[PDB]
């Protein structure tokens, strides 16, 4: 009865993680430009300070 | 008297080794459905954590 009962929470759990995958990709093409922004800022703080 | 008491004793040891052979092969059948059901679980959980 254990088990049967945690099997069911955890299949009504995933299906709702699985909505909230489906609406985040719509937006992550554009990430292999992060590190390169983050030096790029960093370096120019430092030529102003 | 004698002859009754060994009587007895031979229906209860009957009851007593057929019950135990059958209880045994419940118990076996038992555990490992249990061991198939929760490895469900455990595939579920870490599909799951990785989603998070």
């Amino acid at each position: 009865q254990l088990l049967i009962k945690q099997i069911r929470d955890m299949r009504s759990e995933h299906v709702a993680l699985q909505n909230q995958q489906k609406l985040a990709e719509k937006v992550d093409r554009k990430i292999s430009d992060k590190d390169e922004n983050i030096q790029k800022t960093r370096c120019m703080w430092n030529t102003i300070m | 008297m004698v002859e009754m008491i060994e009587s007895q004793t031979l229906l209860l040891t009957y009851l007593t080794i057929k019950m135990q052979k059958n209880l045994f092969r419940l118990e076996e059948k038992a555990e490992r459905n249990l061991l198939l059901v929760n490895d469900q679980k455990d595939q579920l959980q870490e599909t799951i954590h990785m989603m998070k």
